[PDB]
């Protein structure tokens, strides 16, 4: 919840149709995390529930900058996921419908805004829909989500879809110097590792998080010339395990890549490294790895409470068996 | 802080009863009986209210704290019975602790119990406070040579005319759980009212009574044969013995033998057991062990406990006693790549 | 609208519910009528088109028949909504929970005008445990010249003392080409401008309901120009609407490696739905396995890369295009597996690339 | 004016199909008094749990006493039968509906029947009862009153907790085999004197899966829409299943492999609105058949007969190694079906590699 | 029930847990009694039906003896569980929470008829903290006149200071041709028909537990109607002989697919949970590729088979063992996706038949 610069010319023609009436009454962004998805739907409904806007902002007075600036407003309504469960249920839907089906209590446009609609239940996906189509008059709308396929076609068509972009690199590297002094291409690394993500990356680095990334490379320049691969239990045996077992497979990724002579690499932070990989590892046992990785970061994510000492022990010395001449890599299934 | 042993408080406790007893350990039984010998003079004295309050982060502290910085208004005097984490104090803890110590006076015994302090522990404010009033009573359980005495000692109080081989096979079984000797003595003793145990009559008894640790599973696990492993893990069922239970101790043991096979021309066996802190006998069986299990074989054996581990915990319900058979089996002959 | 437009006025005019339309024509034509008749399904697959035809033909004044007339009174009536003889109950509806009550606890035993009173129940159900046993009680005791047309989308949430005493029809949603044929033939006779793509977008979007695909066809219609082009159906969808899909499976198969994971950068620049992304890559790989089999194989909008898509079936073995298929269904299963999608996806073409015969080879 | 899913709804414990075992059971307590206050009766949807519930209930209060044979006549067995009577009291856990009568009825238990001698309390799929209105049944289960008596159903009797389940009485209800389903249908329709085609009946014996109520009711369609005859091309068509011999061409257009004359099957096919997984279901197992008489050529079912000579000519003509191919080719795309871009392409594709990997003969290249 | 009729009145009655009887048989005729006994174990193994025998022996007007008369009124009531000095607490139970807190916070220090106070606490260590103190504290000035008497299948979970000032005795599950003798015992009594075979099938089903063979013997009776015959107890107890989980591989390596299919219909007969059948063939095999590496690999049961499965370990190539391993393996993962169960397992064999190593089928 902190406005950046680049959801400024966003920002500009999303008020440009608000001021001139193409408005539109349902709005999806799409953002990587950390690009400031949050504060831009914040800031749009800040211009729209002002009683005397002073032009392209608010005036910080009136009855509904106030009770904005207080939080608690009778038009403002956040559709956040119930509290306990990772989903959205249909009963908030239906309660935000029918409570938009009467007179705006400070006499002006009403707003509903979704934390992320990906993540609704399928009947409270069509319990939503209705209401878009039958439109209360001058209502606004304003949805969200990280991926807008994996959402109901016939849903993602009421709404008008909007890009916020990743700024050009260019520019999120110098905004991201000034947060936190460090290398550019250390800078660079936390940006690509955030699909561009200014936000996201500038979080990589404030815990200690980036000093446990070296940590990890540290130990797998170690261990990729050494074989001994066993010698990672210690880096990613921890409860941070799936976060640092992505950053494992994103080294394996450009590994691959370069065997298929891909310009683009996400590690540029240590190209030594996948090009020493690169050379011990065939493309096809780089595959092999990627996956178990990959399946096990997951086990570790999703399953209530495996062993994460066990199980990462066994992806490890597992690792080690592809590595030896003969064996017979696995294929994916189903 | 006079420092001494569990026989020495009885003699001490005659001149005069101290500030602060600290009773730090790991015996069941020298815990309590300590316990018992400085109450025992207490509430001789006049100490009718007695407390016990554990110490652990997040069980309730604003109240221990309190329930002490509150004096004795007519004077009814009680004890307080602190009770140290498992683990032991933490940097935090050394607070809470410092200022309970100070809530001391002539009419009001603390007694802390817990397991031996670590020699950091013992610089800690509250532990230094009580250092020249106090009393620490060393409740350990006893080295190799002296268990047999111990139960030797322990028996003969009972009245019982313990034979030395007698004496040994009790000691070889519940090996340092004096809880277990202590009461498997008392039982014994209802068995034979008589008073003689010879090493017929216990030997007979012990066999006959047939528990076993999860450990023996694995101790017999260790490339020692099946046949016995199989018999103590399908008579580990009927002991109420829970899978996921057993599932760690095999993996606890499994996972050491990966890093010491790992370890060959690291350093010779030997010192690296000391290292692992866990050679304690099992050091000839941990080697033997590590001597006919193949660099592959331990790594199969991993799998399949991962399997096993992720079966339980998916279906969460899939009959993995069936695995635990099946991974018993891995570890005594040798496997295929199928 | 055009779903409401489009609204089947006959059997005839029913899409691909055959058993069903059979088995309810047999029976009307033969004057084989049961007391209650239930609808079940998915969302706009036909089930109430289907039991309005039915309470037309029951009613028609030329006689119970399989093909009411369509014009005499009451058939126009019912077609209105505004007959007195098909009394429509929404079980659904949080507005009418009374009159839902009501009128199921006051069945009217004799009809005022039609040969039937008719009751068409929406979502039988949501209706309370109260009417449950209203309805039932009415279904055990049959009373004649009232029948019972239940639609629903979840038959198991109803008792089965009531699904017991009902004639079930359980329809189908529909295969994709058959809502594509549906719609074009509406934009034909409706003279309105379309592209054959865009009904193919329009078809795939709407899952299995003709009434969500008219609907979309619709906003089609009003975001775009009056025309269902396929710059605005991928508008409202989210299709690339680039040859992306296209160019990524011919570098693939050259192993472009360096083009291949280039595009995938481009691609992810742009914001496209990864999963999307794969499923065009497989429908491309069909065809062409199907232009390979019989070279009539390439379609209507399809024009578009007829040369690039018969290229790759004549130089690229079919033995090969079966297997990046799979390696990509494969891919598209254990996309939401992966840590990221896009690394998903940059996981299965390198794949592909790899497990390409005369592509990346291993070194020290 | 009758669909056999009601004229033969079961009446007496006798007319129930199968599950000896647990009427057997519960024959015995209602003859020795031997009333538990919970009964459990757990298995799949589609067995009849609510179904021998009733006949329970229905000897539990009828007026001729406590039976093991209720009369089908007195007011009690009537209203029974009807889903109405006024002490069963059927809660539907798994109604978002009936949340509150839910909640309601069990924190207020009616300790005294009004009418019958017992307060029945048919409660369908227990495990999903708020947590709120689970704790009401707890309280009344530890100590319930003499004229109160539970009859619990469930589909996945490990989402209830032990403190529930040493509670009851259980009873498992198996599912039923498809020629136990067949053997009832032929039975029934025999006992109707409606004509009709034996493997008709096999594919709807397999239709339903072990639900014999749902049997009745897909039996009642293809009456409905076969004019009076349950045929193979009334049934074949409301499944949209393939009949033997259009899925055995398939089968051979393969083998001979010709790629028009199958994508022209299958384009016709998709004519009469098929279930494209059906098509590749009836392929698997017409391979399957022809696998078996190549080991004994007694295999062959008895309607088989029709299709007798081509699974006959096949099954000498081509190698069991091949055969063995086609099945898991089918097989494997039928993993792949929910995956492929679309049903009716997953089936097209699968085809295709049949023909692209063809043993004798395959699709070529320069 | 067979359970409550046939509950231990004497020690003598005891099914073995002899370790335990003789110790405290010694201790009662000696006047030696402690004021604490914990008796643990496993599930219906005798734990109460002991620890009610000693409240017997204790309180018997005969005296404080290890043979409870059993005719005296002491005696009766506590058989009845209406005896005033035997306070029986559930720490188990949801609804007796109140009561069993209230009754521990009042221990009554004076028996009212017998000579002792008793208190009988079932799974103690379900007790809240509150009531372990309570305990512990009574536990600690020992009240004369008033005994505990412990039982549970958790000791573990017990606060160790109460734990130690208990005797504790463990109670073993039972040995399955332990409980078989005394099934065979108590139906001869009973005068109610049964054959060899059928106790063991409901010996091996109670897991190490006579409360519950008892249970399932009363339940196979009513279900075989007046007799235990295996037939009806195969009936419910999954069955092990019908079984060609053995026979069928042997069948299946020697090739005779007349043997393999009638093996197969034949286990059909039997209602066999298809997988399962496949995971016992798995299981098999992989036991037999060990055989052959270390004869070291033969089980506590697997003496029966042992001559049947040492002849596959020496006459089948280690590399054909694989293919069969392999052959079984796919056919498990197929399963479920084919048309029906049992015909995945039928061509599973089919392929091991037709992919054989010695005499594979034909061809003209
Ligand atoms: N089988 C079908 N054939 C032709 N048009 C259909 C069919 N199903 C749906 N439609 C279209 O969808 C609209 C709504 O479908 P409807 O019959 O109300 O379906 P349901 O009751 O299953 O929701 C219709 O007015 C019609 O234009
Ligand atoms: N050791 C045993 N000897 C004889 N019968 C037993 C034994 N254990 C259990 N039973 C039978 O099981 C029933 C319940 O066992 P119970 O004594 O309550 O054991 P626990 O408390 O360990 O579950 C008894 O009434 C009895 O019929
Ligand atoms: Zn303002
Ligand atoms: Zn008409
Ligand atoms: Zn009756
Ligand atoms: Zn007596």
């Amino acid at each position: 919840m902190r406005w950046y610069p680049w959801l400024r010319p966003d920002f500009e023609k999303l008020v440009a149709s608000y001021q001139a009436g193409r408005g539109h009454h349902a709005l999806l962004i799409q953002a990587l995390p950390g690009m400031g998805d949050d504060a831009l739907i914040y800031a749009l409904s800040r211009y729209l529930l002002c009683q005397q806007p002073q032009g392209h902002k608010s005036c910080g007075h009136c009855r509904g900058c106030q009770l904005m600036q207080a939080g608690t407003h009778p038009d403002y309504y956040t559709l956040a996921p119930e509290k306990g469960k990772n989903t959205l249920g249909v009963d908030a839907v239906r309660e935000v419908t029918e409570k938009l089906n009467e007179h705006a209590r400070l006499g002006g446009a009403k707003v509903v805004w979704v934390t992320d609609a990906a993540l609704l239940t399928d009947a409270a996906a069509n319990a939503l829909l209705k209401t878009l189509e039958e439109p209360p008059a001058e209502t606004w709308f304003f949805l969200a989500t990280r991926e807008p396929e994996r959402l109901l076609a016939t849903l993602r068509s009421r709404c008008r879809l909007h890009y916020l972009a990743p700024p050009p690199e260019q520019y999120a590297v110098t905004w991201l110097s000034r947060e936190v002094t460090m290398s550019q291409d250390a800078l660079l690394a936390a940006l690509r590792l955030s699909a561009g993500s200014p936000g996201a990356a500038l979080a990589l680095f404030q815990g200690d998080n980036w000093q446990a990334r070296e940590t990890l490379c540290q130990a797998l320049a170690y261990s990729v010339p050494s074989g001994d691969w066993y010698s990672l239990l210690a880096a990613l045996n921890h409860e941070q395990a799936p976060a640092r077992l992505h950053w494992l497979a994103t080294l394996l990724m450009d590994a691959l890549k370069r065997h298929h002579g891909a310009a683009q690499v996400t590690n540029v932070d240590v190209p030594g490294l996948v090009a020493e990989l690169a050379n011990h590892l065939s493309p096809s046992r780089l595959q092999a790895i990627l996956g178990d990785v990959c399946h096990i970061r997951e086990q570790l994510m999703s399953v209530t409470g495996i062993n994460r000492e066990l199980l990462i022990t066994d992806l490890l010395l597992r690792i080690e068996h592809y590595l030896q001449p003969g064996v017979v890599l696995p294929v994916p299934h189903l | 802080m006079i420092r001494l042993y569990p026989e020495q408080l009885r003699a001490q406790l005659n001149e005069g009863l101290r500030a602060a007893y600290l009773l730090l350990g790991n015996d069941p039984l020298l815990l309590q009986e300590s316990q018992d010998a400085v109450r025992q003079v207490a509430a001789a004295q006049g100490f009718e209210e007695h407390h016990t309050f554990s110490i652990d982060p997040n069980t309730d502290w604003n109240a221990i704290f309190s329930l002490c910085q509150a004096m004795s208004l007519f004077a009814s005097r009680q004890t307080l019975l602190l009770l140290l984490p498992e683990n032991g104090p933490n940097a935090a803890i050394n607070e809470q602790l410092l200022t309970l110590t100070g809530l001391l006076h002539d009419d009001l015994l603390l007694i802390v119990r817990g397991n031996k302090l670590s020699k950091a522990q013992e610089n800690a404010a509250w532990f230094t406070a009580l250092a020249n009033r106090s009393v620490q009573v060393t409740c350990q359980t006893p080295e190799q040579a002296q268990l047999p005495r111990w139960v030797a000692a322990r028996a003969k109080q009972l009245n019982l005319e313990l034979d030395d081989a007698a004496n040994q096979v009790l000691c070889y079984c519940y090996e340092g759980n004096l809880l277990a000797l202590a009461q498997a003595l008392e039982r014994l003793s209802l068995l034979w009212p008589d008073g003689k145990l010879t090493l017929p009559r216990v030997e007979q008894a012990v066999n006959d009574a047939a528990h076993f640790t999860p450990f023996h599973w694995v101790d017999a696990l260790l490339m020692g044969k099946s046949k016995r492993a199989l018999h103590i893990l399908q008579q580990l069922r009927l002991e109420g013995s829970e899978p996921v239970i057993l599932l760690r101790t095999l993996q606890r043991e499994l996972l050491l033998l990966v890093n010491l096979k790992r370890q060959s021309a690291h350093t010779p066996l030997r010192a690296l057991f000391d290292k692992h802190r866990v050679w304690q006998n099992r050091r000839g069986m941990m080697g033997e062990a590590l001597n006919r299990l193949s660099q592959t074989q331990l790594r199969q054996a991993v799998q399949l406990l991962t399997r096993t581990e992720l079966t339980l915990k998916q279906d969460y319900g899939q009959s993995v006693w069936a695995e635990l058979e099946g991974l018993s089996l891995l570890l005594c002959h040798k496997p295929l790549a199928d | 609208v055009l779903a409401r437009k489009w609204r089947p006025q006959t059997f005839a005019d029913v899409v691909g519910q055959e058993h069903v339309l059979t088995a309810l024509a047999n029976g009307l034509s033969l004057g084989r009528i049961h007391h209650a008749y239930l609808f079940s399904g998915t969302r706009g697959v036909g089930k109430t088109s289907i039991a309005r035809l039915l309470a037309k033909g029951l009613n028609c004044e030329t006689g119970i028949t399989a093909t009411p007339c369509g014009v005499c009174d009451n058939c126009r009536e019912i077609e209105q909504g505004r007959f007195v003889d098909l009394i429509e109950i929404d079980a659904a509806s949080r507005t009418k929970v009374e009159d839902t009550r009501d009128l199921l606890d006051n069945v009217q035993y004799a009809p005022a005008r039609g040969r039937f009173k008719v009751y068409l129940i929406d979502e039988v159900h949501m209706l309370s445990r109260h009417s449950f046993n209203a309805l039932l009680k009415t279904l055990e005791e049959p009373p004649e010249h009232v029948k019972f047309l239940l639609a629903t989308t979840d038959p198991q949430k109803l008792p089965v003392t009531i699904l017991s005493r009902c004639l079930q029809f359980h329809l189908k949603a529909l295969d994709v080409e058959q809502i594509r044929h549906q719609l074009e033939h509406i934009l034909n006779e409706e003279h309105i401008a379309h592209e054959p793509r865009a009904l193919q977008l329009l078809a795939r979007a709407a899952e299995g309901s003709l009434r969500d695909a008219l609907s979309l066809t619709d906003q089609a219609i009003a975001s775009g120009d009056g025309q269902v082009s396929t710059q605005a159906v991928s508008a409202m969808l989210g299709t690339l609407d680039d040859d992306q899909a296209l160019s990524l499976v011919e570098a693939m198969v050259e192993a472009n490696g360096e083009r291949v994971m280039a595009l995938i950068n481009e691609a992810a620049a742009r914001g496209i739905e990864w999963e999307a992304l794969l499923v065009e890559m497989l429908g491309l790989l069909h065809r062409i396995a199907m232009v390979q089999l019989s070279p009539a194989a390439l379609g209507n909008d399809m024009a578009a890369i007829e040369l690039r898509m018969r290229e790759l079936a004549r130089t690229i073995p079919p033995t090969d295009i079966q297997l990046y298929y799979q390696t990509l269904l494969i891919g598209r299963k254990e996309l939401p597996y992966a840590p990221d999608r896009r690394m998903g996806v940059e996981m299965t073409l390198l794949r592909a690339l790899a497990f390409h015969p005369r592509m990346p080879l291993p070194e020290p």
